[PDB]
């Protein structure tokens, strides 16, 4: 059956090339081989073992190479016959790869055939000049609201999302692919979004269970999923998130815009720390080796809008920090803030106080984040950072600050805040959240009591829909407010407030 | 030269040259390997004698196969300086990678160069005026000194430097440089652009800053002397120019944390934290290559990223030596959403002098540093208890000090769009009065959200009514 | 084995040929280990602790180490200036400076 | 530099050896010597194959030098030198890793090759002489360098072969092709 | 369709033991030398073509 | 006035200071800018002792204002771990207090 069609591959399977060098392996162990001969040897090579185990040699070293096991000790064995592959380490890159999880060296763990894939490509590939760069102007709509205002997010965008560990970490990254998957089931290039999901250092387990929520919302045949999980060789979690990257920018050469998140970056800092202090290399600051901030930096900057000129590229960039226990000074979180612009730190206090998602107002910024917003999120966002840095100012004294002003405020403040709470795995659209954000600013969400507010989002909206969705379809071409827009809306929204 | 050798290790970014002749490099010379990806420039560093070098690799050593052969450069490599350097980025190794294609030069100089001496110094004293409110009022800047910017990207290294850029650098008509190690490429990107907006660099017309960009995707190695050669476009202004200079880099830690991550691989035992053993002598020469000469004065900002703010990390440390102002910039008064977010009980500068800002200006200082302080000695006491359980005199400087801290946010000019608030600039003149009048609580009887993110005096009576109504 | 400071295929290829130090290293000696502005020179077989050394390239130099390999001498030029195989000779004098 | 850059732990003193003879251009005549004694050395079983290893002084291990340099009559003198080395820097041990290494450097001076053809058994000689002569036809040994081939048996290599020589070695095995079938059916 | 994609799973690992059957008949038979042989001029050949 | 490790600006800072108050004429100032050698910057405050012991020696009676020991430390501490010595806690070498106290 299948089993005549496996036979016919093996018979198809016959070689008789000869092997331009081999070496002998020596003193082995420690995930790292040293091997006499291996004098043609190109730096940064794969050499396969005759374990069948790939390694990358590192160390080229007068009389001696030293290979990094790419793979675990037990396969390779002392004095086997290391063969060179001859190939720097490159991984497939091609169309083919969406709808399929693969492991970091690019085997189909999914099991849904051998992969198509283009070409391969070399795992390090040094990121764009600055001229290739052009600034980002074109949004990314992670159907959370807060994460749509209070901090936009764009094409090509280095952003940062920080906090507290499986406080549901990844929902928020799967609610911005879930909200792109309209735009995704659009059949515009341009607004269609090749999705990676990098899973490194994650049970095989959690990861299934992923695979398993992304196909039910049927969002994995726009999505790869890269993974290099606990069990996984800490060598190849650490050539994981690179050779991600590379895939990814085959998406962002062929211009399309794209997205990486990479789930953690936290464990690729305790792989890489793993693999320094086995190469007997000094630690460095809170004993994670001083390179840290060249392996992190090396890898963030391959995520990039390219210019227009150079092909409109893009592939926004998502990553994931673990902190412990919250305190961003910490090194290696701050070693990441530096590299990323913006942050989306969360809180586990507000988590724990029902704020789900849970995402930290002082601590959320986005430094670059005002070019991508649309501007009828800007108009309709009404400096409401600055609103809630009021809110969170009034609260910080009311437990004072008695007066009405300030009560006014708190009253809006806390009744914006349950605007701000979304159910996970539900995201809103764009068009939708555009009202939502109208009323609380123009302060007609005082008209609604705090309790029913959960009440009022859901019917202001159904309300909006019956009224005018003219009104939503046209915002949502138009991407702004005209004065007739504006005031169309501010009539229809005190229409249903009354009501 | 023909002088060649091959290459016997590859032992990371510092491979190390076996040279077949009995003629050797010297150290600090330069030696090209020509690859199929260009050339890769080394740099000598040691001899390990047995005719074999060790060099430090300014450009990636992905490929390399080993026995390849290595070609003697010569000598520093030697950048091209010139007025054809203005306006023109330029790569570590000095290529143009803004695509005006090669810079045509008069005069190339070595990268390597020697600190001017004792003898040859000119001693400033010249008030340099941000018109930053908080620069002013606690450590104004002055003509050719070396001020710096401690705090970490978490007080947004560059958004600092930009103000600085938009305000000083608009107004200084000598020449100007901006050369940034390990920045974040698309930052750069903007700057380029918004360098050519505000058209201090027109690629038509004329430019009259230069940059040196060095993007910290760039290997560590090459990071190390992005520094050294930014200092050498300085010195030709500085020195054969003569035309006054302003200076910035960004960021500084990034040279250090260069030089530390190379140390290990040169074979050095590290020091401390990890610093490298010449983290002293390696910070000496660089900072004593940007002083104001009797030749010329340059003005230079320098920006450390101090690891997770721990000052007592060796390479911050060493920055101090260096400086004649500081403002460190803290996190908790960025989360106190102060910006700008300068520490105001860690500032310092030399020019805070009762004879240079005059007594009247140093007696309104020291107001404001002794208010602060009790108002930070206090914080304890207020926290534990309420405020109304302080002693009566204290409540009222307590009140004092909250509409002095909320006094001191202005908003940002080149954060106008991130702020979102239109930005300000203040006279030093004018700040004065403003203070000194905040001092003597005269328009204390207002919102202290009055004081809170507004420029002058006046500025803040208007929006008292503002929130009146 | 272990790493010897005689290994230095130079020293070690006149100990083959017969040839022999020859007494001038009690006084000179042929710099092989240099960079980081520390010196160690193979010679110098007599020579004060803590002595001063005129470094051929024109350089002073402290020597603190004195190893019955290689003598290590601190510099106090620049690296650049110095170059290796170069020929030290002794000052005879331990450090000292004008006083008045 | 000369041919061969070995460079080994102590071989440093092999290749000091010989470029120092090569330029006397007795190296043939050292090998030689050094061979005779080593072979003496060998045959000597109480001591120097049994105080190999050394715990012996200076001044004594000067007179087991002594000893050992009446044993012979010829024995060069860059040998001698060199004994004077081993006797200085109080290594014995590294007799032996030296003869290995200027053998090696020696006979890369007459420039005889090496290989191996390693199998599980040992093989007919009408293969061996086979697989010899169509080595040397081969480019994969140079015109003016010579063959040694050494069929060896690994019996750790169940059947198969590999065929190996100047470190470039064609491996048509048994195991390999074994673990690529089983591999394919796992797929 | 579960039980079906079961099916071949495991008509894949029982046939994977068939390989354990096959290696233990080579290594058995003077195939193990005759085959040897084979290699062996295949070798010579492939040499040549050097 | 012994100034070890501090930038050529602030000595000449320093000169200008003393010039203005006329002072430099009793003072003598050692230095060992930053800039200089670590050997030199080692070597500095042991020599400006001698320079000191001139006037003690003569009977004379002298003030000798070593700015900054912590300077000299980090400077013996490039050296040592350059010399390869095993370094003391804190890096700084394991002899750092023999060299100070004497």
């Amino acid at each position: 059956e299948v089993s005549s069609i496996l036979e016919e591959r093996i018979k198809g399977v016959s070689d008789e090339a000869n092997l331009n060098e081999t070496g002998r392996v020596l003193a082995v162990g420690d995930g790292i081989a040293r091997v006499f001969g291996l004098n043609n040897i190109q730096a940064e090579e794969l050499v396969e073992f005759s374990s069948g185990v790939k390694g990358m040699a590192l160390n080229l070293e007068p009389g001696q190479v030293g290979i990094v096991l790419f793979g675990s000790d037990r396969l390779v064995k002392e004095g086997e016959l290391v063969k060179r592959t001859g190939n720097i380490v490159d991984v497939p890159v091609g169309p083919g790869l969406l709808g399929r999880v693969v492991d970091a060296l690019g085997n189909p763990i999914d099991g849904k055939g051998p992969i198509d894939a283009a070409g391969r490509s070399r795992a390090q590939v040094k990121a764009p000049g600055i001229l290739p760069r052009r600034s980002v102007h074109e949004p990314v709509q992670t159907g959370l609201k807060a994460v749509d205002a209070l901090v936009p997010i764009g094409r090509g965008q280095r952003e940062l999302i920080i906090g507290d560990r499986q406080t549901g970490k990844t929902a928020v990254a799967l609610d911005t692919i879930l909200n792109q998957k309209r735009w995704n089931n659009g059949s515009d290039e341009s607004k269609k979004l090749y999705c990676v999901y990098v899973a490194v250092g994650q049970k095989r387990s959690t990861v299934a269970q992923l695979v398993q929520t992304l196909e039910q919302h049927d969002a994995m045949k726009y999505s790869i999923i890269v993974a290099a999980t606990a069990s996984e060789a800490a060598p190849l979690q650490y050539l994981a998130p690179f050779t991600a990257a590379s895939i990814g920018e085959w998406f962002r050469d062929n211009g399309k815009h794209a997205l990486i998140v990479y789930d953690d970056l936290s464990k690729q800092a305790v792989a890489y720390r793993q693999l320094s202090l086995l190469l007997r290399r000094p630690p460095g600051r809170e004993a994670y080796p001083g390179d840290v901030f060249y392996l992190h930096s090396r890898l963030l900057e391959r995520a990039a809008k390219l210019s227009e000129k150079e092909g409109s590229g893009s592939l926004t960039a998502l990553p994931v920090i673990e902190t412990q226990g919250g305190d961003v000074s910490a090194y290696i979180p701050t070693n990441v803030i530096s590299i990323t612009d913006g942050q989306i730190f969360l809180e586990a206090e507000l988590f724990y106080k029902g704020i789900r998602p849970a995402i930290n107002v002082g601590l959320s910024v986005s430094r670059v984040g005002s070019a991508a917003q649309v501007k009828a999120l800007k108009q309709v966002a009404g400096s409401l950072k600055l609103f809630l840095a009021q809110y969170r100012e009034v609260a910080a004294f009311a437990q004072s600050d008695l007066d009405a002003s300030t009560k006014q405020t708190l009253v809006r403040g806390e009744r914006l805040t349950q605007l701000l709470k979304q159910n996970q795995y539900s995201p809103l659209a764009t068009e939708e959240q555009v009202p939502l954000i109208y009323a609380g600013v123009n302060g007609h969400l005082d008209g609604i009591e705090l309790s029913r507010i959960g009440e009022f989002e859901s019917s202001f909206l159904s309300y909006l829909k019956s009224n005018h969705n003219e009104l939503l379809t046209e915002i949502r071409e138009k991407g702004e407010l005209s004065k007739e827009l504006l005031a169309s809306l501010k009539s229809a929204t005190e229409s249903f407030v009354a009501t | 030269t023909p002088i060649t050798g091959k290459v016997t290790a590859v032992i990371g970014a510092i491979v190390d040259v076996h040279f077949e002749q009995s003629e050797l490099p010297a150290i600090l010379n330069a030696l090209e390997i020509k690859t199929p990806q260009g050339k890769l420039v080394l740099e000598v560093a040691q001899h390990l004698g047995e005719n074999t070098v060790r060099t430090i690799a300014m450009d990636g050593t992905e490929g390399l196969v080993r026995g390849e052969k290595v070609l003697d450069t010569g000598g520093p490599i030697s950048v091209p300086v010139g007025r054809e350097t203005l306006g023109r980025i330029i790569n570590v190794i000095g290529e143009p990678i803004d695509e005006r294609g090669p810079i045509k030069s008069k005069l190339r100089k070595p990268i390597h160069a020697d600190p001017p001496s004792f003898a040859e110094q000119s001693t400033s004293a010249e008030i340099l005026e941000t018109g930053i409110k908080v620069v002013d009022l606690l450590a104004p800047y002055a003509r050719g000194g070396k001020i710096g910017l401690f705090g970490g990207a978490g007080v947004g290294k560059t958004v600092f430097i930009q103000e600085l850029i938009n305000n000083i650098a608009k107004a200084h008509g000598g020449f100007s440089v901006f050369t940034g190690v390990g920045e974040r490429t698309r930052e750069g990107n903007d700057l380029y652009r918004e360098m050519k907006e505000t058209g201090v660099i027109n690629l038509e017309g004329e430019s009259k800053v230069a940059l040196v960009f060095g993007q910290m995707n760039e290997p560590p190695g090459a990071r190390a002397r992005v520094a050294l050669t930014g200092l050498t476009i300085a010195e030709y202004f500085r020195d054969e120019e003569g035309q006054d200079v302003l200076l910035f880099i960004d960021n500084i830690f990034r040279f250090t944390q260069a030089g530390s991550e190379v140390s290990a691989l040169l074979g050095r035992i590290p020091s401390a934290v990890g610093y490298q053993p010449t983290l002293a002598t390696d910070m000496g020469l660089l900072q004593e290559r940007i002083t104001t000469t009797k030749k010329g004065s340059v003005t230079s900002v320098q920006a450390v990223y101090v690891p997770a703010d721990d000052l007592t990390d060796p390479a911050p440390a060493t920055t101090f030596a260096h400086l004649d102002a500081t403002t460190v910039l803290s996190r908790g008064i960025s989360e106190l959403g102060i910006y700008p977010a300068v520490d105001p009980l860690d500032s310092k500068s030399r020019l805070l002098d009762a004879a240079v800002v005059g007594q009247e200006h140093y007696d309104v200082a020291s107001k404001v540093q002794e208010t602060l302080q009790t108002y930070k000695s206090l914080q304890d006491i207020i926290a534990i208890l309420g405020m109304d359980e302080l002693s009566e005199q204290d409540k009222l400087t307590v009140e004092r000090a909250r509409k002095i801290q909320r006094f001191l946010s202005q908003p940002f000019a080149v954060a106008e769009v991130f702020t979102g608030i239109p930005g300000k600039l203040v006279r030093l003149k004018d700040t004065v009065a403003s203070f000194k009048a905040v001092l003597e609580g005269k328009y204390d009887n207002i919102p202290e959200h009055a004081f809170y993110m507004v420029g002058g005096i006046e500025d803040v009576v208007a929006k008292a009514e503002k929130l009146a109504a | 084995t272990k790493a010897q400071p005689t290994e230095v295929s130079s020293i070690l290829e006149e100990r083959i040929k017969g040839v022999s130090d020859e007494a001038n290293l009690n006084e000179t000696g042929r710099v092989l280990a240099v960079g980081d502005g520390i010196a160690r020179v193979f010679g110098l077989n007599n020579i004060q602790a803590e002595e001063l050394v005129e470094f051929s390239s024109g350089v002073k130099g402290m020597a603190l180490n004195l190893e019955p390999g290689q003598v290590g001498i601190v510099l106090f030029g620049s690296d650049r200036l110095v170059k290796e195989g170069e020929l030290v000779k002794r000052t005879g004098n331990i450090v000292d400076v004008p006083v008045g | 530099p000369p041919p061969v850059r070995l460079f080994g732990v102590e071989g440093t003193y092999a290749t000091a050896l010989y470029q120092a003879a090569a330029k006397n251009s007795s190296i043939d005549a050292a090998f030689q010597s050094l061979q005779k004694v080593e072979s003496t050395v060998k045959k000597n079983p109480k001591l120097g194959h049994l105080l190999l290893n050394p715990a012996l002084s200076l001044k004594d291990r000067n007179s087991v030098i002594d000893a050992i340099v009446e044993t012979h009559k010829n024995l060069d003198g860059y040998v001698v030198n060199l004994l004077k080395v081993l006797s200085e820097n109080n290594r014995l041990g590294c007799f032996e890793k030296i003869a290995s290494d200027f053998g090696v450097l020696n006979d890369a001076h007459n420039g005889l090759l090496k290989g191996t053809v390693t199998s599980a058994e040992p093989l007919d000689p009408k293969s061996f002489k086979r697989i010899e002569k169509a080595l040397s036809a081969s480019k994969l040994v140079g015109q003016g360098k010579s063959l040694k081939l050494e069929n060896v048996v690994k019996p750790e290599i169940k059947g198969g072969l590999i065929v190996e020589l100047g470190d470039k070695t064609v491996d048509l095995s048994i195991s390999t092709k074994i673990q690529k079938l089983n591999k394919v059916l796992e797929d | 369709v579960r039980y079906e994609a079961s099916l071949r799973q495991l008509e894949q690992r029982q046939l994977a033991k068939s390989v354990i059957s096959r290696v233990q008949s080579e290594l058995g038979n003077p195939k193990f030398q005759e085959k040897v042989l084979q290699q062996s001029i295949s070798e010579i050949e492939q040499l040549l073509s050097k």
